[PDB]
């Protein structure tokens, strides 16, 4: 019983950083758009 | 305004219900002449909108007439007689469904109400086949039933590798040991001699 | 009975394996070692190359297709009642046995209310025996009922009105011609008063004549023909408090 | 099971060698000479029947069971699915060093599975009433017809017509399409710079 | 200009050897003998292909032998020619409200079997009729109700010169009554040339079809429209630039393209998607019942027809008022109204004139005054050329 | 006429800041969808 | 002239802004990059 | 852009022409003509790879169709030798060689 528990807590370990790896992509595709907005700007102020 | 002649007025001021005497009154085809006249003179979404109209108000017309005509004497209601009919024709010009699987939602509201006996008579030897011992979680549905049988022909497809119904306790062992991120191959060599 | 579910079973399991070596998705491939079933000649010898004939998925002619699974169900469920029951699928629905397993039946997206519009109007044009057209003729003169007269030339006729004038402002503008329109026709063309449904209110009412209008209206005589408020609230579709 | 951890970890290099422990297209090599046969896995060259009676529940694990051949073919898919996830894996890098990869791995897929059945399929139906589909004596000369094939009944050669004419006909899964479809869609987005 | 020459090039029964030669390769028509090999040979589908060939191959597993409403039949046995025999299904009154299909299949010379399925069985009718446009009863069944969506199979006696000119065969449920006869007819119409041929004629359709993306009923009522018998020609091929050169120029459909042409409104319908003339005239069904191109005599000035129904559905499909329907005709004859005859001929040039109408942003109103000070002020558009 | 061109690049910055808020709603639409992993129902069962 | 120069300013402004989702962009690409750590990985196996 | 039409329009010349004429029989589609002269010719005028490149990517192409034993008669004993027993990990791609 405690090496399943132990065990429990090893899968437990994996999956918590493979949400946090889903989590850093949620927020490299958030940057990767907003450099692409803020180039667009800069375009839009070139015109101006 | 009304996208017509100024004769087509005419024919519709001639409609008119109180007028002077010894004026016939209009019969039924004059007031068709008198429909066809305002009708080709809208466009195409007045003309959509006119006929989703028009299905709106011949359902209760036509239902109305038919619960207090021809009908079973035990329909007294519009929901009767969708409970009896098995469309309903309550159900607005803008719901759109193909023909199949309206008799299909026709035939799965008739096993519903015959399996509760709802219905007048229903043959109980019929009511333990094994299409309707396997209704409630297979055969309700068009989406239960294509997948029981697609699993019958096609066992391939539901097939995964890490469940299995009667797998043993050491394959559960592995797949435990192996349940990891990190995955190298002395891991996975360890596991397997283990 | 278990030899029979036995038989078929190994019946179906048969057919599984002809056909699961028979899928031509199967033919072209490398080094997938599947000999055919040894009764694969003999299945399409029996039914009639069947084997021979694999369908494209979404099809009308497919096993799992929502046709396949009407069928099923129809067979299924035409027996809970007896053939001579009001109840019955074929009596109640003659049209649903019919139904071509066509593929325009499976893929036309046609609207519900078209389907029970075209149910209830050719029940009413079969007992009457006569056209859509007559069906509507005497649906707008007919009185029994709540809901009805219904004037369907009429009906289109005033709803054409009001897709192009609504709110009347061409009696509000041109007054002249303003002149020579009736306020009560101008009363039905704003709501619903059928010329049926004009007769019914416009006619005055002796004790000489009104057991005659009480058969054109109602049907029978001797007051006591709704007896509850349901039955008005039901025969006029009513609320309570409408009531 | 290993094979499928793997996959699932993108652990690839070991995915396939764990994949090449049950099938090798590219043969096998047993003491320095390549063999004749393709399936390291002797129940899946006979086949080996692991279950009768496999029908008493909706396990798709007991009817590959029943015939092997579900399981060879769910490990073609496996392998399908290792070199879709392969190209695709070289092919979001976007390097054309990785792109030649990312196409290579398709055209592999694509000559592993071969030419899609197009032509030979039939859009060929003679379209019954739903009265003759659902046929109760129809459905019992299909059963009578399957048991008297399983008996082998010397073939009777008085030539009848075809009496199960409104049988709906067998169907190629959704799976395996869906394998080709996508292999298609992949190397048309190579072969432009989609 | 290669691909030119193989297109305008006339075939004859004498050059027919020397083509297939100059445009295949050997003689001896079975040089495809597949639908996967013509697919492969020109880069076609299997949609694609079968707007083109539809053989009598797979007869036992259908009821309908009809594909984009044709069916070719190569006979054999007709001194090793290999003859094939086209006919072409046109979709005429009635149709889809009284039947499912309608098709006439060709069984050996001078002997057809019309096969059909009602839609909507009628009980109380009982004499089961079928002529072909008021001319003579070719079957005729008393005591016969045809159930509804039930394949069936009637041997029918037609010569050849009826069926190579166009048939059409009208299918009646009359009661004994003399009370109301249910009509339903589509026309048929065969081609019969041998395989060298054929081959040739189909070789230049589907290179047409691949140069200019056309469609190949498109193609076929451009040709219909100048000549008979299938002659792929120069006028042809300026008609099938100003179709795509109109459709192209103004923002206008196919046979939108097509009635400027100097085509008809077309009837062809698939099941893909309904015809232009049930497109313009009956996709909402008016009163229920719908539009026939009968030829019924009917007079377009504003107060003296009372034939609402017609008269309505030409004002819903042409956007137009009774004075401006009455103008639209007129602009069309010269300022004449001589006889309007409800022909397909004369829907086809009453929506000519709406069309140049509407193409140019115009009124017919306006359409009327700036023809009232063109050069073109009383000339009659009836009697145009394609070049007028 | 750079007025309007103006107008064309501020429409490209609209649509490169819709392309981000389209890639945020379909990766937490596919971790809405599987409520819990394969190894997370795994630690369950481990626990259990 | 100085609405020139409030343009080159705005400009500067939106460099500056560009910058900031830059590093962003770069920080959680190499988070990314890199699933699990040398010592996230080791206690995976000293807990295996 | 007018070099990149003619480029995608000759393509589908020469190809037809050449598995018309002279190819070995077996080849009746551009996809097997891909299959024998190791070289794409349905790919776009836009995709770029220089020439020892595209010999390694037709070579690559080679043994994998040598392999897997779609070709015509594949010598069995150089399927065992060192460089491929080490092709699927090692010798498949240039990077991991």
């Amino acid at each position: 019983a405690s090496a399943t528990r132990i065990a429990a807590d090893k899968i437990s370990q994996s999956e918590i950083y493979r949400r946090r790896r889903q989590e850093w992509e949620i927020q490299r595709n958030n940057a990767e758009a907003e450099i692409k907005q803020i180039d667009a700007q800069l375009a839009t102020l070139a015109v101006r | 305004t009304l996208g017509i002649t100024p004769d087509g007025v005419a024919a519709l001021i001639k409609l008119k219900y109180v007028g002077e005497p010894e004026t016939p009154m209009p019969t039924f085809d004059d007031w068709q002449a008198a429909s066809t006249l305002l009708q080709a003179g809208l466009n195409s979404q007045q003309s959509d909108q006119l006929q989703a109209w028009l299905d709106e108000a011949t359902t209760t017309a036509a239902s109305a007439y038919y619960i207090k005509n021809g009908a079973p004497q035990q329909i007294k209601s519009r929901d009767e007689l969708y409970s009896y009919l098995l469309i309903d024709n309550q159900v607005s010009a803008q719901v759109k469904t193909t023909r199949v699987a309206e008799a299909i939602a026709s035939i799965q509201l008739y096993v519903n109400r015959a399996l509760n006996n709802v219905e007048g008579k229903v043959s109980k030897p019929v009511k333990t086949r094994q299409f309707f011992c396997d209704w409630e979680t297979y055969n309700r549905r068009y989406s239960t039933w294509a997948g029981v049988s697609e699993l019958a022909y096609y066992p391939e497809n539901y097939i995964d590798p890490t469940i299995r119904i009667g797998q043993t306790g050491m394959m559960n062992n592995l797949l435990q040991q192996l349940s990891q991120s990190q995955l190298n191959i002395d891991t996975v060599e360890d596991s397997f001699k283990n | 009975y278990q030899q029979a579910h036995q038989e078929s079973k190994q019946n179906k399991l048969e057919e599984l394996r002809i056909l699961s070596r028979a899928n031509p998705q199967l033919a072209n491939i490398t080094n997938l070692n599947i000999t055919p079933s040894t009764l694969n000649n003999s299945y399409n010898s029996w039914f009639y190359g069947r084997a021979h004939r694999f369908v494209k998925p979404g099809s009308i002619a497919s096993i799992f297709s929502p046709a396949a699974y009407l069928t099923e169900l129809y067979r299924e469920a035409k027996d809970f009642h007896p053939d001579n029951s009001q109840y019955h699928l074929n009596k109640r629905r003659p049209d649903i046995a019919s139904l071509a397993l066509t593929q325009n039946n499976m893929d036309e997206e046609i609207s519900t209310l078209s389907l029970s519009n075209e149910l209830l109007l050719h029940n009413i044009q079969t007992l009457e025996k006569t056209d859509y057209n007559g069906v509507m003729k005497m649906l707008s003169t007919y009185r029994q009922t709540g809901m009805t007269p219904y004037h369907l030339p009429y009906e289109s006729a005033r709803q054409a009105i009001l897709l192009q004038d609504k709110n009347l402002t061409a009696f509000s503008r041109n007054t002249d011609v303003a002149e020579l329109m009736d306020p009560t026709s101008l009363l039905a063309i704003k709501t619903d008063i059928s010329p049926e449904l004009y007769q019914i209110l416009v006619e005055e009412i002796t004790p000489e004549n009104s057991t005659e209008l009480m058969k054109k209206n109602f049907g029978t005589d001797d007051v006591l023909i709704f007896k509850s408020y349901a039955s008005l609230a039901r025969y006029y579709d009513l609320s309570y408090d409408e009531l | 099971m290993v094979f499928q951890r793997l996959l699932q970890e993108q652990n690839f290099t070991e995915s396939t060698r764990w994949l090449r422990y049950i099938w090798n297209p590219a043969g096998y090599s047993v003491q320095g000479e390549m063999q004749d046969y393709y399936w390291n896995v002797r129940p899946l060259e006979e086949d080996t029947s692991w279950n009768a009676n496999p029908l008493d529940s909706v396990d798709p694990d007991a009817v590959a069971q029943h015939d092997p051949m579900h399981y060879k073919v769910a490990t073609f898919m496996k392998m399908l699915d290792l070199l879709i996830t392969r190209g695709d894996s070289a092919y979001r890098q976007l390097e054309r060093d990785t792109l030649n990869e990312a196409k290579m791995w398709y055209v592999q897929a694509l000559t592993l599975l071969g030419d899609e059945p197009y032509f030979s399929l039939d859009n060929d139906w003679s379209e019954p009433r739903l009265e003759e589909a659902a046929s109760q004596t129809m459905r019992h000369h299909y059963q009578h017809k399957m048991l008297q094939l399983r008996q082998r009944a010397a073939l009777p050669t008085k030539r009848t017509a075809n009496s199960l004419t409104a049988l709906f006909l067998p169907q190629i899964n959704k799976k395996l399409q869906g394998y080709w479809q996508t292999l298609t869609q992949r190397l048309y987005n190579l072969r432009h710079n989609l | 200009p290669e691909l030119y020459q193989i297109l305008v090039e006339e075939i004859t029964p004498e050059n027919s050897t020397e083509l297939m030669k100059k445009n295949f390769g050997t003689d001896d028509v079975l040089i495809f003998k597949s639908y996967a090999s013509l697919a492969r040979y020109y880069d076609l589908s299997y949609d694609e292909l079968s707007l083109f060939v539809n053989l009598s191959f797979g007869k036992k597993n259908t009821n309908q032998q009809y594909k984009n409403e044709q069916l070719i039949t190569l006979v054999n046995d007709g001194n090793d020619t290999a003859t094939a025999r086209l006919i072409k299904r046109t979709r005429k009154d009635f149709y889809d409200s009284h039947l499912n299909y309608a098709e006439l299949i060709p069984i050996k010379e001078n002997e057809y079997k019309y096969n059909f399925s009602v839609k909507k069985t009628e009980p109380d009718h009982l004499d089961f009729r079928l002529q072909n446009g008021d001319k003579e009863y070719i079957y005729q069944d008393k005591n016969f109700v045809p159930i509804a969506n039930t394949h069936y199979s009637i041997p029918i006696k037609l010569t050849t010169e009826q069926i190579t000119n166009g048939i059409t065969l009208r299918l009646w449920r009359v009661k004994p009554n003399p009370s109301d006869a249910i009509n339903a007819n589509a026309h048929f119409k065969m081609m019969e040339f041998p395989g060298d041929i054929f081959l040739l004629k189909l070789n230049k359709a589907i290179r047409l079809y691949k140069a200019t993306g056309i469609s190949p009923e498109d193609i076929w009522q451009v040709i219909e429209s100048i000549y008979d018998d299938l002659t792929i020609d120069s006028n042809v091929l300026g008609k099938l630039f100003y179709v795509q050169y109109y459709m192209q120029h103004y923002n206008i459909s196919v046979s939108d393209a097509l009635v400027l042409c100097h085509s008809d409104i077309s009837q062809y319908s698939t099941k893909q998607q309904p015809s232009h003339f049930t497109m313009l005239f009956n996709t909402p069904l008016l009163n229920g019942q719908e539009f026939s191109a009968d030829n019924t005599k009917l007079d377009l000035t504003p107060g003296e027809s009372k034939n609402h129904f017609y008269l309505g559905i030409m004002k819903r499909a042409f956007r137009v008022n009774d004075t401006e329907l009455y103008t639209l005709w007129k602009l069309a004859n010269g300022g004449t109204n001589p006889e309007f005859m409800c022909s397909i001929e004369n829907l086809s040039l009453l929506y000519r004139v709406r069309l140049l109408a509407d193409i140019h942003h115009l009124t017919v109103n306006e359409l009327s005054m700036l023809l009232s000070v063109s050069p073109y002020v009383n000339t009659k558009i009836a009697l145009f050329s394609d070049t007028a | 006429d750079k007025v309007m061109a103006e107008i064309d690049a501020d429409k490209l910055a609209l649509q490169e800041s819709r392309h981000g808020a389209q890639s945020r709603f379909d990766s937490f639409n596919t971790l809405y969808d599987e409520d819990v992993n394969a190894g997370e129902k795994q630690a369950m069962d481990l626990y259990l």
